[PDB]
């Protein structure tokens, strides 16, 4: 339930599921120092 | 400058 | 969104669509978080101020969407309300204080490629990514410029700021409920969220778990993308007993 989620919530299907990156997570990644 | 939708979902 | 570009095609699986049935328009964004239930801003429902107050009925969610205008058939679904419910301290008289609601649908929606839910954040996991510089992301089908609207879903990363400097860019009382993001004039970077991106998510990525969670909602800015302001978004891990709540009494 919550705490998470959906137990699977924020894997999305086209990207982290498939092990694909989208155009700009690394600025986020690189912003956690 | 919507699509309509099916008529279905406004009920 | 100002200064954002367009999203890739289930870039943000968990992002919804309130739609007026009457006229048929864009109302505000919200975000899918289980399959029965819908994540927005209470302002974007109720705002006794300009006579605001929607009910179930007059409400359509749409979700698995790119496109703005078109129906995107075979792709996107579209649920009607059972409940809304709105928190009990929103505070719409003077600074959108817990601007959250949450809405169950008639029925669940089936997950695709285009639809999955986002994750709520816990106490280590906001504790570790709610620091200021770090970025989150915003999306949405909002105005471009303050003063049009884009084809497809925009996307945006803001860093978060800290606290002194958003007291500091605005009158308006800020409260635990709530953090800014923005870039600084002094920055060279430029984005914010606009009018008809409210109720949608501001959401990180985790570095320890490669999930996706919802840290913020979009709730309000002084005019969009202007230099020396922030945008203002719901705080959600501080809401969240609230939501665990009504989720496990309703
Ligand atoms: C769509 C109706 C729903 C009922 C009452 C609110 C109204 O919505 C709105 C009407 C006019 C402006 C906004 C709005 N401006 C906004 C500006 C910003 C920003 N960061 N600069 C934001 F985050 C959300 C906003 N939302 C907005 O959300
Ligand atoms: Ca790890
Ligand atoms: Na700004």
């Amino acid at each position: 339930t919550f705490g998470s989620g959906e137990a699977d919530c924020g894997l999305r299907p086209l990207f982290e599921k498939k092990s694909l990156e989208d155009k700009t997570e690394r600025e986020l990644l690189e912003s956690y120092i | 400058d919507f699509e309509e939708i099916p008529e279905e979902y406004l009920q | 969104i100002v200064e954002g570009s367009d999203a890739e095609i289930g870039m943000s699986p968990w992002q919804v669509m309130l739609f007026r049935k009457s006229p048929q328009e864009l109302l505000c964004g919200a975000s899918l978080i289980s399959d029965r239930w819908v994540l927005t801003a209470a302002h974007c429902l109720l705002y006794p101020p300009w006579d605001k107050n929607f009910t179930e009925n007059d409400l359509l969610v749409r979700i698995g969407k790119h496109s703005r205008t078109r129906y995107e058939r075979n792709i996107e679904k579209i649920s009607m309300l059972e409940k809304i419910y709105i928190h009990p301290r929103y505070n719409w008289r003077e600074n959108l204080d817990r601007d959250i609601a949450l809405m169950k649908l008639k029925k669940p929606v089936a997950f695709s490629d285009y639809i999955h839910p986002v994750c709520l954040p816990d106490r280590e996991t906001a504790a570790s990514l709610l620091q200021a510089g770090y970025k989150g992301r915003v999306t949405g089908w909002g105005n471009l410029k303050e003063t049009g609207q884009p084809s497809v879903l925009q996307v945006v990363n803001l860093p978060i700021v800290e606290r002194p400097v958003c007291k500091d860019s605005t009158r308006i009382r800020i409260t635990d409920n709530m953090f800014c993001a923005g870039y600084k004039p002094d920055e060279g970077k430029r984005g914010d969220a606009c009018e008809g991106d409210s109720g949608g998510p501001f959401v990180m990525k985790s570095p320890f778990n490669n999930r996706w969670y919802q840290m913020g909602i979009v709730s309000w800015g002084e005019g969009c993308d202007r230099d020396g302001k922030y945008g203002f978004y719901t705080h959600v891990f501080r809401l969240k007993k609230w939501i665990q709540k009504v989720i496990d009494q309703f």
